């Protein structure tokens, strides 16, 4: 059980039946020919006998350790991956290639991702980890174009041929959403590989490979709402956007029984709906004071203070607002 | 051996708050132990004399003397408490008090035979205190005056309360309450301007103004560069150039020992004479002439003749940028 | 669990050191229940504080012996479990069990020789790998003394802390809002918290450790009416008294490793408070060994 | 807002005591705790900010539905009496905001105005009156970046997996995220995020107000950046021409933890679009 | 501050708060039946009480 | 090249952290199984002939016994752990040193006259003393098994290394030379080690003679009876007047057993001027030595002459031994003085070690009093209760009161042993004011030590009188506002419940416990629940499910975690 035994016998990785061995393995190799080689070829054994989950790799294995397994596993099969195009490629390196591309788009996705700041050898690869991302948004838009290019592409060890499509489009989908912060338009996109995915897992039923169920439905919730094309929370943001400030009204009075939707959510579109009411738009004061009244009532059944814009809108009484 | 006296500020103002959130007599106090560990660095400190003066009553001022060990000091210098106001100038007089009452009685000044460097007991004293203004319980006072009241017997003979070999240095504390972003603060420390500088550069000595914990630290590296063993010669222009900053300068020659050892004395200002009565009041640093014209260093063999290197200095460096070693500049003390 | 945790803690009373899934399993949940405890943890009356054990065991069974068995007796350990002390890893362990076992019963704060470079330095990783041969026990018992409260405090009065005062800290609530989770500075609030020492001097002063401050008299009077405290307890400092009033009974240095580094020849202490603050000071000499 | 010795003590005892003194004074007394009526602190908040509103509003039909325009220097008042009332001392008193470096130097103050906050729930109210007139809360800068930093620094050190085990910080952050959004220090896209804030472990929310914090760094709650609109009569601050005003590089941490939570905050999407 | 209070020698120093309690122990010490307040940097005195304790015997 | 183990995969560790390299050295034995066991010894062995690292190696080729192959190529060892003996550093030598002799069991005598005794050759004759001290360390296990010819050479070896002109070689070869005697054929022990032995114990070094008299008991264990007084005693003589006090603290350490291997009859002459001069030698330590075997010594000597060799020069040398300046001797001699009672016989031990006893009880010391009265049952045993309590019971009484605790402790352990001896009058009007003020000491153990002494006293001395006498004073400490006198009243119910019987402990006991339930200490409750279960089955069952079960209810209702633990224990045991 250390990185000198595995080397020895041929044979010792059955009788093992693993990720500390991936990263030991390819810790020994990369350290400062045939040894070398031949502790590759033990990492990807062990590799390929968890199946490829990438899951549990990106969790486990760090970034350029994960880097340089699948270097290595591009090395062997193949070896630019624009032009490559999965067609006439044998299946192995097809699903290499798809795989590589995979874990460099789920990275440069994951990287975005806000983490936890330790409070106080690693700097080497920090760096190196650094590198390798820039690196990668260097040649994203290739990753992009090849998993676009392996969805389109579903001609045919060999795995069920919509599972590797349902996972290579639901990163795609991911991608586009982490892409469509800047861009409003690839919020479409992300729309488009999100329900083909979605229909692919209602389609395959099969657990295998493995998604994440939550993260797509908060996935097609979003898309749901970005980019449109049911709950009253999504009534008051579609009243929102087409102007149907009446409907918003009566959501709200009809919400104040039910108690269903969030204090801050009222307390924030009330706030935009003054800012909206202070530059122009002077039939948005009676909508002001409907949408306060209605905050302030469910202030009252809630055993909260009355607001201050309530009580400016009471300087004034009248008998449309009383 | 040296003599390392720390005039200490224990006026009242010494108990504000810095960023640190310690007040400027706790400052003060770890300054102290930092220049001592800096000092101890120098593997020539072995016989070092620490004394301590406060801003005190003059019953209470002297805190270490003369005849007081290391642990003394050290329970005094952790005891002070700034309670009292801003005497600035009676709490140099009482220093320097403590500085030259053993010279009459051991006769280092050598009234009226010369001005013997190597008859030298080298003493600097670090004032460390901040910009505040100088109290004497009747209103502030804006300009530094050391009072004249109760003289020292023999203090006419020298007409300054500070002698030839002490070197007055101040440590002004300007650590603000919060925090100030500075990328200049590497560069070299500005003169303070209180009333401490013109009686720190009179003596030969400089004020140093801190803003930060790493400027007191530059500080304190640059005031132990400072502690050496010498007096301070006023150098003049006697005639025209071969008004520049090189003109005058108060600045140290160095007398190194073997105890020093030397044959002639500086001259005093003054032709003896047995018809006076009383012996001329001379200035504490001797004012000598330099003559800007070239002559020719004139030694013989066997000749006991002392040489004396000047710190660096606007003089020095203004003599080394005329690069001439072959010849000198003779130099002379007026009314001799 | 608690059947084992109770043959663990008869394990560890006569010096057998657990082994690394007890320690993994001990750490692991030491971690989550001191995760819960704040940084000024409310001690409740009666308690025995202690001081320094240093990982003397036998020295920490003579204290037991002197002061009463856990969960009978409460303590309250004000840090510095390991560190040139010969069975730290044993004396360390049983404190974590007993911790574990009686959440109640004991409250141990963090001393300055709970950080990472301070048990790399003197001995503690040195230990742990003459006993285990890896060093995962060492950086397992790191881990959990990040979890470590800072300070104590019993009834709002004693104010129990291993270190002294620090010149950034002036109420408890500063100290409440420190993230304790993590590892020891060479400077600030915290650092000061754990290394800070007392003197009979005129404010504040930079330690002769290198690390901390110290402090005179008038800086304990003022965070005690500051905050409402009435007697400051402390650990980090040696005595050969065992316990040694300071600051005109402000401050309480309390040493509990008799003949330190079995060198010192000093006779500890530890302090153990009544139902109503009556304090009693039970001196103890070192235990024998055979 | 919140808030005979000797005769039994000999009576109570080669016989002598047991202790060897006491610590203090004996125990303490067992705290100070009252409880008064939620509704009646509600209707006697409501009494004493309908008169601030009356005194604040300009008297002098403007639509049956329209509100008279509470005046900036009545809320200014109000401001600078907040703000000597709770941090008298101001040594951070510019109104620019500092590096979020200076939020360790000043931990004492900082924590001082979060107790007085948690103390006294009207000071919250207080500043919801401020914010009600716009360049007034520009002048409770340094009770909002005391009370910012106050939370940033329990979120730093709160060790639980959520937030909801953190009450009054919870409604504390987004009660300040929500006065400086009405009180238009925040663009209403970076504004918003307080709806989310219960939905976040702690560091997400601390990275959230850091970012609440460089905005307001580059972009400064100064009163000279709001234009009077003379056709209603109130300050109009317009973040489109200050030049990156609808949170720029800001709103990037928003999305990338929408994009962490997205099984759970997918819903929320909406809030936090472009336009 | 050099107060010195001669509580045990003085009975006018004992305050009426702890009067009983110093009253029992100054009976314990007078029959047959302050300390540890050393000035902190002679608590920790290394080689002081170690020069005034006895030696012990040496190693084999 | 690179899949070679040994080659390749042993050399390339040996560069990465020390940590590593310790654990590349451990894992030697997969490497081993790599190779075949010929590949093994002719490739691994070869390497490892040309310092946690070299201990773990030597540790590792100890037990490299089926590695090689087996023992009949267990040989090949023996360059490698040659190589280890060799370096200067020492406890790799002597871990090299016993794998070496660990790794002689395996061999065959022909193997072992063909391969380890050149060893001995090459280690005895090499230029360094390092091999020439594990030559003298190895010795011992090579004789039995080969023969007489070569035994010859070995015992010729083992007296030239012992004529080595370095010291340290002697060192070695005398701190072994105890060993080596153990096997060494007994006639040629007179023949051979003995005249060396006596060279080496007059050695110009006192280290060397500190391992010369380690070894002298044992070569008088060996030599036998009649030969004692000419070759073995004429060098105790020797080294008991020793200039050195290291060498003469050796010799009074090892009297215990040299007396017994140079039987009685040259002890009673020969020993005790030794012995006495030892009482009375000019310092401390070995006086100290010598005195902890006074009644080791005594003890062990004849019948009819025992009491004459104590009273001419032992008890007078005690006198003052007594009243030695160092209080470390005091402590050494009160540990064992006070046993010679039952050797020196009741008539004479009044008037000799009864003022010897009460001057030792009021020593400054604690160690002396502590060692002292740790062996009070003897006197008590052979003198009887009256003179004792005519003369140590107010000593006893005296330092009950002292200021350290172990005292205290050992006084309340022999306690029982006065209340066998002692009428309950008696022990009433003396010895009870302390056995209750032991129930309110500052320290635990001392109140454990009187809880569980009461239990003692009260089996004895009867119910009547437990609850005459105890029963109030344990009752006082209920109402006391201090919480560890509370708990200690409680420990003091636990050990009294079932020695008070049923019905005293049911109608006194029992109605404090369930008192006291409602203490606002919940170091107090918990110990209420556990005392309830532990008195349960003793008091009487008509009243449990009445009076008990309610109680432990509320405390298993109650809001700190332990007390409800406690409480449930109580109630699951109690049923
Ligand atoms: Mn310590
Ligand atoms: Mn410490």
């Amino acid at each position: 059980t250390c990185w000198f035994e595995f080397l020895l016998e041929e044979s010792l990785l059955e009788k093992h039946l693993p990720v500390q061995l991936i990263v030991q393995f390819l810790e020994q190799a990369s350290k400062p020919n045939k040894r070398n080689r031949i502790l590759k070829l033990l990492a990807l054994k062990v590799a390929a006998h968890l199946k490829w989950d990438l899951d549990i790799l990106e969790k486990s294995l760090s970034v350029p350790v994960l880097n340089m397994l699948l270097n290595e596993l591009l090395c062997i099969s193949k070896v630019k991956h624009v032009d490559m195009d999965l067609a006439t490629l044998p299946p192995t390196t097809a699903m290499a290639v798809l795989l590589y591309n995979r874990w460099a788009i789920r990275t440069i996705v994951q990287s975005s991702f806000p983490v936890k700041q330790a409070k106080p050898q690693m700097q080497q690869e920090k760096e190196l980890t650094e590198n390798i991302l820039k690196v990668l948004k260097e040649q994203a838009a290739d990753s992009i174009l090849v998993l676009e290019a392996a969805l389109k592409l579903n001609k045919d060890l060999k795995v069920k041929t919509e599972e590797m499509q349902c996972q290579v489009c639901y990163d795609l989908g991911a991608a586009y959403f982490q892409q469509g912060s800047t861009n409003s338009a690839v919020y479409e996109n992300a729309r488009e590989k999100f329900f083909r995915t979605k229909e692919l897992i209602a389609e395959i039923g099969s657990l295998s490979c493995t998604i994440d169920e939550k993260r797509l439905a908060g996935y097609c919730q979003a898309c749901d709402v970005l980019v449109p094309s049911l709950t009253p929370y999504s009534q008051v943001h579609i009243c929102l956007r087409s102007g149907n400030y009446q409907e918003v009204i009566q959501i709200f009075i009809e919400d104040n029984l039910t108690l269903s939707l969030p204090v801050q959510f009222r307390q924030s579109v009330l706030r935009e709906l003054f800012k909206k009411a202070q530059q122009g738009n002077e039939a948005l004061d009676e909508i002001c004071f409907k949408v306060c009244a209605c905050n302030t009532v469910r202030d009252i059944l809630e055993g909260r203070t009355i607001s201050v814009q309530f009580n400016q809108l009471f300087l004034r009484p009248n008998k449309e607002k009383i | 051996m040296p003599i390392l006296l720390f005039l200490i500020d224990t006026s009242a103002s010494m108990n504000q708050r810095s960023h640190l959130g310690t007040t400027y007599l706790d400052t003060a106090k770890g300054a102290v132990e930092t220049f001592m560990k800096l000092r101890a660095r120098d593997p020539a400190s072995r016989g070092d004399r620490y004394m301590l003066v406060t801003f005190e009553e003059p019953p209470y001022a002297i805190k270490a003397g003369w005849k007081e060990n290391h642990a003394t000091f050290m329970n005094e210098l952790k005891n002070l408490q700034a309670e009292g106001l801003t005497t600035l100038g009676q709490s140099l007089r009482t220093a320097f008090d403590l500085l030259n009452l053993n010279r009459l009685v051991t006769g280092i000044d050598n009234y009226g035979q010369g001005r013997n460097p190597f008859f030298l007991e080298p003493a600097i004293i670090i004032t460390i205190t901040d910009g505040s203004k100088l109290t004497t319980t009747s209103g502030v006072q804006d300009e530094l005056h050391l009072p004249l009241n109760s003289p020292l017997p023999g203090s006419e003979l020298t007409k300054e309360p500070f002698r030839w070999d002490q070197r007055l240095f101040a440590l002004v504390l300007r650590l603000p309450g919060t925090m100030s972003v500075e990328s200049e603060q590497l560069t070299g420390v500005p003169l303070d301007d209180s009333a401490i500088t013109p009686m720190c550069e009179v003596t030969g000595g400089r004020s140093y103004s801190v803003c930060s914990p790493r400027m007191l630290n530059q500080c304190l590296e640059s005031l132990v560069q400072k502690v050496q063993s010498g007096v301070v010669i006023n150098f003049e222009k006697a005639g025209p150039d071969p008004s520049q900053p090189w003109h005058s300068c108060h600045k140290l020659i160095y007398v190194r020992p073997n105890v020093p050892i030397g044959h002639w004395p500086v001259p005093e200002s003054f032709w003896p004479d047995q018809n006076s009565p009383t012996l001329p009041p001379r200035t504490s640093h001797p004012v000598v002439k330099f003559s800007c014209t070239d002559c020719e260093p004139m030694v013989i063999d066997k000749l006991p003749f002392d040489k004396y290197e000047l710190e660096p200095s606007p003089l020095t460096q203004f003599i080394l940028e005329r690069k001439s070693p072959q010849t000198c500049w003779q130099v002379y003390v007026s009314n001799s | 669990f608690t059947k084992e945790l109770d043959q663990w803690i008869e394990q560890l009373n006569e010096c057998k050191q657990l082994s690394e899934s007890q320690v993994k399993s001990l750490c692991e949940k030491a971690k989550e229940i001191l995760t819960k405890e704040s940084n000024v943890q409310e001690v409740r009356c009666p308690v025995t504080v202690c001081g320094d054990v240093h990982g003397q065991f036998h020295d920490l069974m003579e204290l037991f012996r002197i002061g009463g068995k856990s969960p009978d007796t409460n303590y309250l350990f004000m840090g510095d479990y390991v560190n040139r002390g010969y069975y730290s890893v044993e004396t360390v362990t049983l404190l974590v069990a007993l911790k574990v076992r009686y959440r109640e019963r004991i409250t141990i704060l963090r001393g300055n020789h709970e950080s990472r470079q301070i048990t790399q330095v003197y001995g503690f990783y040195d230990e742990c790998l003459r006993k285990y041969g890896n060093a995962n026990v060492w950086k397992y018992f790191t881990d959990l003394f990040d979890y470590l409260p800072l300070t104590a405090l019993v009834d709002g009065q004693i104010f129990c802390l291993h270190g002294g005062l620090s010149p950034s800290i002036d109420t408890l609530d500063h100290i409440r809002a420190l993230d304790r989770l993590q590892e020891v500075p060479h400077e600030g609030p915290m650092c000061d918290l754990l290394w800070s020492d007392p003197d009979d001097r005129g404010g504040w002063g930079i330690s002769p450790r290198g690390a901390g401050y110290t402090f005179g008299q008038d800086i304990s009077e003022t965070f005690n009416h500051a905050n409402g405290l009435t007697l400051v307890s402390r650990a980090h400092q040696l005595v050969m008294e065992g316990y040694n009033w300071c600051h005109d009974r402000n401050v309480v240095t309390i040493f509990s490793a008799p003949n330190y580094c079995y060198r010192c020849g000093n006779q500890a202490a530890i302090m153990e408070l009544d139902d109503t603050l009556k304090y009693s000071f039970l001196q103890f000499d070192p235990a024998p060994r055979r | 807002g919140q808030v005979a010795s000797l005769l039994d003590t000999n009576r109570r005892h080669i016989w002598s005591v047991f202790h060897a003194g006491v610590i203090g004074r004996g125990l303490k007394p067992p705290k100070f705790v009252q409880s008064r009526n939620q509704q009646e602190v509600i209707y006697n908040t409501q009494s004493l900010l309908s008169l601030l509103v009356h005194c604040c509003s300009a008297p002098g039909c403007g639509e049956c539905w329209g509100a008279p325009i509470l005046s900036p220097e009545a809320a200014k008042a109000v401001a600078v009496t907040l703000v000597e009332s709770v941090c008298p001392d101001a040594a951070g008193a510019e109104l620019a905001w500092p590096p979020e470096e200076h939020a360790r130097a000043t931990v004492e103050r900082d924590l001082r105005i979060g107790r007085r906050f948690r103390e006294q729930p009207l000071l919250f109210e207080l500043l919801k009156l401020v914010a009600a007139a716009p360049p007034a809360l520009c002048y409770c800068s340094v009770l909002l970046r005391g009370l910012l930093a106050a939370l940033l620094g329990h979120w730093e050190a709160s060790r639980h997996p959520d937030t909801t085990h953190s009450p009054w910080h919870l409604e504390a952050s987004c009660t300040l995220v929500a006065v400086m959004a009405e009180g238009s220090l925040l663009p209403p896209a970076l504004g918003n995020m307080h709806e989310v804030f219960s939905q976040l472990a702690p560091f997400e929310v601390r990275l959230l107000l850091l970012s609440v914090w460089g905005f307001l760094r580059e972009h400064g709650p100064l009163p000279q950046k709001f234009i009077f609109q003379s056709e209603r009569g109130r300050f109009i601050r317009d973040f489109s021409r200050e030049g990156g005003g609808e949170g720029g590089p800001h709103l990037a941490v928003l999305h990338s933890v929408l994009h962490r939570n997205i099984d759970r905050l997918g819903l929320f999407s909406g809030r936090f679009q472009a336009p | 501050k050099d107060l010195k209070p001669q509580t045990f020698r003085n009975a006018y120093d004992i305050p009426r708060r702890n009067l009983l309690d110093h009253l029992t122990r100054m009976r314990s010490n007078l029959l047959k039946s302050q300390v540890h307040s050393v000035p902190i940097a002679q608590m920790g005195n290394y080689q002081e009480y170690l020069k005034q304790v006895p030696s012990p015997l040496r190693e084999l | 090249d690179s899949l070679y183990p040994i080659a390749v995969l042993i050399d390339e560790l040996r560069n990465e952290d020390v940590q590593l390299r310790l654990n590349s050295i451990k894992k030697l034995s997969t490497i081993a199984l790599a190779l075949g066991v010929e590949r093994t010894r002719s490739e691994l062995l070869p390497f490892l002939t040309d310092d946690e690292v070299l201990l773990a190696l030597a540790e590792q080729l100890g037990t490299f016994t089926t590695l090689v192959g087996g023992p009949e190529y267990v040989h090949c060892l023996l360059p490698p752990l040659e190589s280890l003996a060799t370096v200067e550093e020492t406890v790799v030598r002597d871990k090299a040193v016993e794998s070496l002799r660990a790794i002689s069991h395996e061999h065959s005598p022909s193997d072992l006259e063909a391969h380890f005794v050149p060893l001995v050759k090459r280690l005895a004759g090499g230029d360094w003393f390092t091999s020439r001290t594990s030559a003298c360390g190895l010795f011992s296990v090579c004789y039995p098994r080969v023969s007489s010819a070569v035994k010859a050479e070995l015992r010729q070896y083992f007296r030239n290394l012992c004529s080595d002109d370095t010291p340290m070689v002697r060192r070695a070869a005398a701190s072994k030379l105890g060993e080596f005697a153990k096997v060494l054929e007994l006639d040629n022990v007179k023949s051979e080690i003995i005249p060396m032995f006596s060279n080496l114990a007059s050695d110009e070094q006192d280290s060397v003679r500190l391992l010369a008299v380690e070894a002298c008991v044992n070569i008088a264990q060996l030599l036998p009876q009649e030969d004692l007084e000419a070759l073995v005693m004429p060098t105790l003589r020797q080294a008991a007047e020793d200039k050195s006090w290291r060498v003469r603290y050796m010799v009074a350490d090892k009297f215990t057993e040299l007396q017994k291997a140079v039987g009685p009859e040259i002890t009673k002459t020969d020993l005790v001027p030794a012995f006495q001069n030892l009482m009375k030698d000019c310092e401390a330590e070995v006086r100290a030595a010598a005195s902890h075997k006074v009644k080791e010594f005594c003890e062990n000597l004849s019948a009819d002459c025992r009491e004459n060799v104590i009273m001419s020069q032992i008890l007078p040398c005690i006198k003052e031994l007594v009243s030695d300046a160092n209080q470390h001797v005091k402590s050494a001699l009160a540990s064992v003085i006070m046993g010679l009672s039952p050797i020196l016989g009741k008539d004479n031990t009044i008037e000799h070690l009864l003022p010897l006893f009460l001057a030792q009880l009021k020593d400054e010391c604690p160690e002396v009093r502590l060692n002292i009265i740790s062996n009070l049952d003897c006197v008590n045993e052979v003198i009887g209760i009256r003179q004792l309590s005519q003369s140590l019971l107010p000593a006893i009484v005296e330092l009950a009161e002292d200021a350290k605790w172990r005292v205290r402790l050992a006084i309340i352990e022999y306690m029982p042993l006065l209340a066998g001896q002692l009428g309950v009058e008696f022990f009433d009007e003396k010895l009870n004011s302390l056995c209750m003020a032991w129930l309110v000491d500052h320290v635990y153990a001392i109140r454990e030590a009187a809880t569980s002494n009461l239990k003692k006293l009260v089996e004895k001395f009867g119910k009547e009188w437990a609850h005459a006498t105890i029963i109030p004073k344990v009752l006082a400490m209920s109402g006391d506002p201090n919480y560890l006198h509370r708990m200690t009243t409680l420990f003091c119910i636990n050990v009294l419940s079932e020695v008070c019987g049923q019905d005293i402990t049911t109608k006194h006991m029992l109605p404090t416990v369930l008192r006291m339930a409602g203490d606002p200490v919940a170091n107090v409750r918990f110990n209420v629940a556990k005392s309830l279960q532990k008195i349960g089955p003793i008091l009487d069952n008509s009243t449990l499910q009445s009076e008990v079960k309610p109680i432990l209810e509320k405390l298993t209702q109650d809001q700190d975690v332990d007390v409800k633990y406690f409480a449930q224990e109580a109630l699951t045991v109690l049923s």
